[PDB]
Parts: structure tokens; C-alpha cells; sequence
């Protein structure tokens, strides 16, 4: 109950100035469901701060649902007193949208176009460039693509970072879905999944193509099991590994961006699992921590040993795995390197900045938007 | 229904 | 004079006819009558089978008691199956009519007989239900002292919604507010007997018109700051006006349903005049719906246990009958009055239809009938 | 006035 979380958001707050080395917050008009930083920064030679862009949704009581991008402005390489010549968020533009946004995600190959995640099983396609940055007040929503496969809402989605056009889809239906939409029109037109891998038996929460080996991804499901796939089997049923990775709901997992065979997963059971591709049947870890479920994992695109998780507990946790088997004094494992405690709701989504080394987005349930940085000592 | 989305949201 | 159920002759005789007069008639007895109909616009077709998936939000009647707002997926062969229910959701009393929002198909607006306008959204119940009974809608609307049918989203203003009653009054929400209650925004006193339809104007965001037992059809606008006298007023039928439908392509043209047998055609621009008659009806009108693929293309249905579909092209055309040129086709397929049809959005032609008998057949008349 | 919709409808 917010009595005793207050008490600590008391306590986190006047703490902040030399745990971090920049906090902003911004109160969103409903609250965001996902957060996900366009690749592209933007610099004015005059000002001495430069301007990156983030793809938010919103998730309403009721009324109208829109896919939204934001700007904010962080510094260069100035001084004066970072997060508190403050530093600005606006809304840069909405799109109208069916339902709430599960999850927003931008093509790594051509960033303006966007998928989201509608909750009637819909998956849309969008590029920003092609809609006003005010929606249009009929409220329709106008998607250049629409993909259809699932029978029921999801959240799990991954663009194919080495195949254009190629995306996945999880969904509580059970399914995986894939769509090519390359040699597809983006002027509204209907498209089906390529392909459907039904190897999981209950929801599945999260899907991720590797990040080097174009045919493998690998998904997650309540079922307990993680599953690396493969687009070259001919057999959609039985995906070529199953592991057992949790003891509760494994609700997502990130592939290692600088090492070919290491991914991580998150859970129901409080926990994040460390997995070696190389063989399944041992998780090489088991980062512990966190007080509740975890929805989201993360690997920092900078440092190869750096991992962040964040869920129920109202805290992002940010791991350091090679200061595993260190000694203490402890306060928390070794390998736990910062408790952000900047939220007093459920954190939906969070996701770094790919040009700001250690600035993370995180969100909220109470519409809290926050961009924050941990200080340079923590790291150094 | 999930338990990552919740039932009601509020408008600031 | 009873024991008159010619009614089996006459299906017998239909049913043998059917492969020289359908591309394609489903039938499936539903588990109580449902008294509303409606296409949802998705379109699925698996790469791989030879068939296509649609579905429909349909409700039950029952008799005493519990109902149920229904999504059932309906499975429609290709060029080169059978209907299932996708989710049962726990419905204060009979579902009146179920209307899916434009701008969220997740959302679907009920109207009960119990004075309460509940709004659905599917995406947040169980596919199976509480086995207590129990409703829990998303919100209530409220406005009127009587159950009524008419019912309509504004395809141009997201969340606003129309509703029609018994209590001669139409009710308006934008429930874009506030246990889960939102009173009326406005109340058009207008009509002086039952309101048996209303409908929004498909592109004009301030126009909607209705349709009352006092034999009018009234245009309504709503930036008017008088909400006891519309724009127009019109004596639409001989008898009661149970339902509208504007032209989907022609901003000047809407139809009319009535308890007198006919359909009226209405022109915005003159409503003094009758534009037309169809008449062929051999009872009560209690549906009509343009066709979403031809300008040209009207259905109805009613109490005769028939669908008549018309073509208003061949309005004058000269013949040896049976019945108008404008006529073009008769479904003759259900055993009792039915309750409401609906175009298929995506598939041309294809009309569903449900009865008092509980049947609902997906159908579509033959090719060589439209060319 | 409810000579829309029937008294008794049945069960299949």
C-alpha cells in the first residue's frame, strides 16, 4: 500500500543528486503501457543540448487511444544541475488508435515505421511521416498496414534486424506470428502471417529475433518454457530447443547485444535468469533481487555486461554480470549495481537511450514518464 | 486479460 | 384461423432450391434466439487453408433467464466451415441490440430492457463467463425510462453515442467522463409516441435522424439549442417507422423501415416529396441496410420470415409481375420473423441474418442473380 | 408495446 512505498519515495528523492547524474519527470495525459527511444538524436550547433525522440502509447479508461512520440532535450556536455535550463518533454505527435497500445516498436531499418500491438488481436503498421502530428478528431484510426493472425490481444514484438520487413508477433492466443511485409505497399492494404509457431500452450509474453543470426528467435510463455527458434525447420510445432526456465510465468527476455549466445529472461518468481545458447539444460544464473513479477529486461546496447529488469515492484533494477562472486561487507547481491526507486506505481516499460550511455526512459501506471541517469562513479 | 495491464486507468 | 403452419411448405420448397439460387447458405441453430446482428470489420484468411474467418457480435432472448453478449468467429470457404462462439459475456436481461464503436471495435454499446445503455468492452471478461450471472459493465449510461433498440456510434466523433427508446426520447453520450455512470450530455424530446431507430449521418459529425411510432422521420442537428423541434420533420409511413439507414455513398439519401409493409427512400434535400416506394413486403419492416459495396443496393426484413433485396437502379424498368422491377431478390430461408441482418464488410453480398426460431444463417445469393 | 420482440422465445 502506498503508505510505506511513500515513506521510501520520501526518502529516494532527497537522495537523487548524487545517485544520479540527471533526473526528469513528466506526467503523461494517460498512461503509457510501452517506451521505446528512436534510434536518431537531433543537435542544434547553438544550444548546448540535443534532442532525442521516444514512441510512447497510452492505455484510457475509455475514450480515445493514440500511438505518440515525444522529444526531449538532454544535455551535451554542459554542468549546471542536470534533472531539478531544466530541460524540456513536449508530445511531438499522435496517431489515432484502436484500443489501448500494448507495445510500440520502430524498424531498426527504417525507423519511421512503427508496430503496435492492438488489444483486438490486431497488430498495425505506421509510419509518423505519413499522419499529421495532430490526430484527426473523427478519431479513426488510419494504419498504412494491417496484420492479421491472432485471435486474441498480445504484447511480444520483434522487428528482424538483419531481414527488413520481417516481424513477430506473441500473443495470448498461444501463437507466434510472422509477417513479411517487404514486397507489401504501406497504403492501408491487409496482410497474414507468413508463418504460425505454435509450440507453446499457454500465453505467450514475449518474442525476440537474435541479434546476429537472422533465422533464430526465441519466445517466452507462461508455460514456464523458453524456446529458440528456427525459420529454416519446416516444422512450426516443436521449436529446435525448450528449456524450463522459471518456476512461474516468464514474461520476456532480451538477446545480447554484444555476445552471440548469452540472452536473460524475466519472471512471475521474482527473478531474472542468465542462459548460455551454447546448452540450455543450466542457467548459467539467477540474478535475485526484485520483490514482485518482472515485465521488462533489457541489455545495455553500450556495455556488454550490463542488464536492467523492471516489473510489479515498482523498482528497475540494473545488473553487472561480471561482478559475479565478488566479495562484501550484503545490501543486495554483488552483482545488483543500482536500485532506481523513482516510481510509486508498477513500471510498465523502460528502455535506454542507443546515443546517452546510461540514460534510461522508464514508465509508469500512474502516467509518470521518467528520463534518469545514475551517476558516473556507480560505473566507474 | 492480463496482470500486466491494469483494469483501471486514471486521467491526469 | 390456426394450425397454419404453411410456413414448413414453403421452407421445404426453398431449401430444394437453394443450388440454383446461392453461391452459398450456412444455417446453425443458436442456443436462444439472438435479436441483434453485426459484422466486425477484421477479416482474417490463414495462410495456408482454403477458408476465411470472420465473426459476429450477436446476443441471446431469453426466457428467464440469463443473457449473454455474444462474438462468435465465423468460418467462410474460398474461391478454391462452420460457426463457433468465441466469448460469452454475462448481459443484464436480453441484448436489445449490440453496436461495436468504429473508432474501437473492443468496444460495444447494449441496449437491455431494463432502461440501463451498458457499454462492453470484450478484451476485459473472461471467455467464460461468471456462473453467478452477475453484469459487470463498463459503464451505464442513462437518460431513459424505458428499454429501446435503436442504437448508433458517430463514425466522425469518437465515443458519442445515440440511443433511441420507448419513452419517446433519444438520449446522447460522450462517455468520454466520469459507480461507472455518465448521464445524458443531451436529450432530444422531439417525437411525441415510441422512437423505434436512430442513426448518425456517416459523414456529417452534427446530423443524425430517427424514426418514431407517430409515423416521422426527423432530422436532427446538433448544434441546435433547441432539443424539443428538429431541422425536419417528415410523415414517413401510413403506419410505424421502426428504422433508417443512410446511403453509405450518397449524402442526400437515406431509407426507411415501417410498420406499413414499405420502404421509403428520403431525399435530405426535400424531404416533402417521397423519393420511392418499395413495396413487396408481406408484413412488418423492422430492418433495413444499404449494402457497403453497391451505391445502388438495399436489403430488409421482418415479420413476413423474408429478406427482400433491392436494386433502386432498375426503378421504372418495363416487364411482361411477381412483383416490382426494383425486386431482386427474396431470401425465403428462415421459419419465423427475423430480428436483424448484416452486410459482410468484406465479403460482397454476404448478408447474415437471425431469427425468432434462433436460426442464424451467413448466406449469399448467386452470382448470375446480380449480372 | 413490445410487439418487437416475442414473450416466451425458446431453447435449442
Amino acid at each position: 500500500e502506498e503508505r510505506v512505498i511513500n515513506e521510501e519515495y520520501k526518502i529516494w528523492k532527497k537522495n537523487t543528486p548524487f545517485l544520479y547524474d540527471l533526473v526528469m519527470t513528466h506526467a503523461l495525459e494517460w498512461p503509457s503501457l510501452t517506451a521505446q527511444w528512436l534510434p536518431d538524436v537531433t543537435r542544434p550547433e547553438g544550444k548546448d543540448f540535443s534532442i532525442h525522440r521516444l514512441v510512447l502509447g497510452t492505455h484510457t479508461s475509455d475514450e480515445q487511444n493514440h500511438l505518440v512520440i515525444a522529444s526531449v532535450q538532454l544535455p551535451n556536455d554542459d554542468a549546471q544541475f542536470d534533472a531539478s535550463v531544466s530541460g524540456k518533454i513536449e508530445i511531438e505527435i499522435k496517431i489515432n488508435h484502436e484500443g489501448e497500445v500494448n507495445r510500440a516498436r520502430y524498424m531498426p531499418q527504417n525507423p519511421c515505421i512503427i508496430a503496435t500491438k492492438t488489444p483486438s488481436s490486431d497488430v498495425l503498421v505506421f509510419d509518423y511521416t505519413k499522419h499529421p502530428s495532430k490526430p484527426d478528431p473523427s478519431g479513426e484510426c488510419n494504419p498504412d498496414l494491417r496484420l492479421r493472425g491472432h485471435q486474441k490481444e498480445g504484447y511480444g514484438l520483434s522487428w528482424n534486424p538483419n531481414l527488413s520487413g520481417h516481424l513477430l508477433s506473441a500473443s495470448d492466443d498461444h501463437t507466434i506470428c510472422l509477417w513479411d511485409i517487404s514486397a507489401v505497399p504501406k497504403e492501408g492494404k491487409v496482410v497474414d502471417a507468413k508463418t504460425i509457431f505454435t509450440g507453446h500452450t499457454a500465453v505467450v509474453e514475449d518474442v525476440s529475433w537474435h541479434l546476429l543470426h537472422e533465422s533464430l528467435f526465441g519466445s517466452v510463455a507462461d508455460d514456464q518454457k523458453l524456446m529458440i527458434w528456427d525459420t529454416r525447420s519446416n516444422n512450426t510445432s516443436k521449436p529446435s530447443h525448450s528449456v524450463d526456465a522459471h518456476t512461474a510465468e516468464v514474461n520476456c527476455l532480451s538477446f545480447n547485444p554484444y555476445s552471440e549466445f548469452i540472452l536473460a529472461t524475466g519472471s512471475a518468481d521474482k527473478t531474472v535468469a542468465l542462459w548460455d545458447l551454447r546448452n540450455l539444460k543450466l542457467k548459467l544464473h539467477s540474478f535475485e533481487s526484485h520483490k514482485d513479477e518482472i515485465f521488462q529486461v533489457q541489455w545495455s546496447p553500450h556495455n556488454e555486461t550490463i542488464l536492467a529488469s523492471s516489473g510489479t515492484d515498482r523498482r528497475l533494477n540494473v545488473w553487472d554480470l561480471s561482478k559475479i562472486g565478488e566479495e562484501q561487507s550484503e545490501d543486495g547481491p554483488p552483482e545488483l549495481l543500482f536500485i532506481h526507486g523513482g516510481h510509486t506505481a508498477k513500471i510498465s516499460d523502460f528502455s535506454w537511450n542507443p546515443n546517452e550511455p546510461w540514460v534510461i526512459c522508464s514508465v509508469s501506471e500512474d502516467n509518470i514518464m521518467q528520463v534518469w541517469q545514475m551517476a558516473e562513479n556507480i560505473y566507474n | 486479460m492480463s496482470r500486466r495491464k491494469q483494469a483501471k486507468p486514471q486521467h491526469i
